[PDB]
């Protein structure tokens, strides 16, 4: 596991990187370095218990102002555009394969659409709560 | 190792530095090449380089070189044998300055030939060399030059200002030489002396031989105290001399030190005779071989991991970028030099911690 403290602090997102390596002999992008063939990368995921989830939600509950004033989908526009671009590449790869990856593309598209509709729902709820009082 | 002694052998071959009159033919130059091979095999080349530079400066500033083509080819031979580039660049600059000085002296002699100065225009020679390569010290010492030379320095300064305005000439009295004429009774013999020796000899010239004390001589010559004593050592302890020109010492002692208030006086009837028989037209050279002009291992360990840190930060970098970042990081510590950084550079590349790019000679790659 390799992390970057300075970039994590400056940017605001963590730099967790989990790596396994290909053993010697098996031979079959400048950011990764010069030994990109010897070592590769892995995906990262997280979990938390039911008690941990309840405690984290109740602790984060003292963030109501930011909760109902964040107005997401206006801050993560670059992330969503990158996600859509990767969706297009994955869709092209799946179409080439058909000539499975289609399930992965469908799951990614579902995730992005769910995030977008969640942002729209929060915006609609805020508009209903604030802008529809006292005429 | 031998080092300096080996350099002495070069002084015996490339030019007639002193007792180097034993020259036979160009084959000796081939022997010099063998000496160069020794310089390749031996270590601690800094002392040898310094001695060679000092010998070259002594030979060129006095015009006593036996041959000129051999001296010019010596730079190329040393470069081929392997030596620091700074020494080669300094030697090339010195040779170019010596070449330009001949034209400058010819122009000065040809232009200023009506004012008549003090001496004839064919007896004064001017040699102006760049101070960034032909010298390292920057200390000025008064010599209280005689009235004869008091009208020649301003003329040279004016000519240099007129021709090459923008540069300041700082005269170096230690490397200057000249010939004076004595009238010591039986034989008038010419004597070759530097500026300080000339001033010391001319101090006791305004009142016949007479006798003067050390304090009076110091107050008259206005020399830099102890250095004046050294000049006296040249005029009282001349090696292989039957009779010194200034044959005095008062309370005997030695010319090294303990002068105290000795009353030195010139010998009017001094027996300064060549071959000890009739000094009718003799000539004596008194300059001789004068040529007047954080521990390391714990400190060198500082910078190598600094270079490796710069490399581990970013894989791709150029030479100039590496130098800039290195000197940016190491300002809090001692100020880096050029030789140390270069030494670390090939120490790193020889350990194969970095890769020299093939397409670009300056681009480096981390491992």
């Amino acid at each position: 596991v390799v992390i970057d403290p300075t970039r994590t602090i400056s940017a605001g997102k963590v730099n967790l990187g989990a790596f396994r390596t290909y053993p010697k002999g098996y031979k079959p992008i400048e950011d990764f370095g010069v030994h990109c063939k010897q070592y590769y990368a892995l995906e990262v995921s997280y979990f938390k218990s039911s008690l941990d989830r309840k405690l984290l939600e109740l602790l984060w509950n003292k963030y109501w102002v930011n909760t109902l004033s964040s107005s997401s989908l206006l801050t993560n526009a670059d992330y969503t555009t990158g996600q859509v671009f990767d969706l297009s590449e994955k869709l092209e790869q799946s179409e080439a394969q058909l000539g499975d990856k289609l399930a992965k593309a469908t799951r990614d598209s579902c995730k992005t659409t769910i995030e977008a509709i969640h942002g729209l729902m929060s915006q609609v709820i805020k508009d209903k709560l604030f802008n529809q009082i006292n005429i | 190792k031998c080092p300096e002694l080996l350099a002495n052998y070069c002084d015996m071959l490339l030019r007639k530095t002193p007792l180097s009159k034993k020259l036979t033919s160009e084959e000796i130059e081939a022997k010099l090449k063998e000496v160069l091979l020794v310089l390749k095999y031996v270590q601690n080349k800094d002392v040898f380089m310094r001695y060679h530079k000092a010998h070259l400066t002594r030979r060129l500033i006095l015009d006593i070189s036996a041959d000129s083509e051999i001296e010019e080819n010596m730079v190329e031979w040393l470069r081929e044998v392997g030596m620091p580039a700074d020494y080669v660049n300094k030697l090339a600059r010195m040779f170019q300055d010596i070449k330009v000085s001949e034209d400058l002296n010819q122009a000065f002699k040809e232009m200023h030939k009506n004012n008549k100065l003090a001496l004839p225009a064919d007896s004064v020679n001017i040699k102006i060399l760049n101070a960034g390569a032909w010298s390292r010290s920057s200390e000025k010492v008064f010599v209280s030059l005689p009235t004869e030379l008091e009208d020649l320095i301003p003329e040279v300064e004016e000519f240099y200002k007129k021709n090459h305005s923008g540069r300041k000439l700082h005269w170096h009295h230690l490397m200057s030489n000249g010939i004076i004429t004595f009238k010591n009774e039986v034989g008038q013999y010419d004597l070759e002396v530097t500026t300080f020796q000339l001033a010391v000899l001319f101090a006791w010239n305004q009142r016949p031989r007479e006798k003067i004390s050390f304090e009076n001589l110091k107050l008259a010559t206005e020399l830099p105290d102890a250095e004046l004593r050294r000049t006296l050592w040249s005029l009282v302890a001349f090696p292989k001399l039957k009779r010194q020109v200034l044959l005095y010492e008062p309370q005997v002692n030695s010319p090294k030190d303990f002068t105290e208030g000795t009353l030195f006086s010139v010998n009017q009837e001094f027996s300064l005779i060549k071959n000890a028989k009739v000094q009718k037209r003799g000539k004596i050279n008194l300059i001789g071989r004068l040529q007047l002009t954080g521990i390391v291992q714990l400190r060198i360990l500082r910078t190598q991991e600094a270079i490796i840190q710069i490399m581990k930060m970013r894989k791709k970098i150029s030479n100039a970028q590496l130098q800039t970042e290195l000197v940016e990081i190491l300002k809090n510590m001692f100020l880096p030099q050029k030789k140390m950084i270069k030494e670390q550079i090939e120490w790193l590349i020889e350990h194969k911690y970095i890769r020299r790019d093939e397409s670009d000679i300056n681009t480096f790659i981390y491992m």
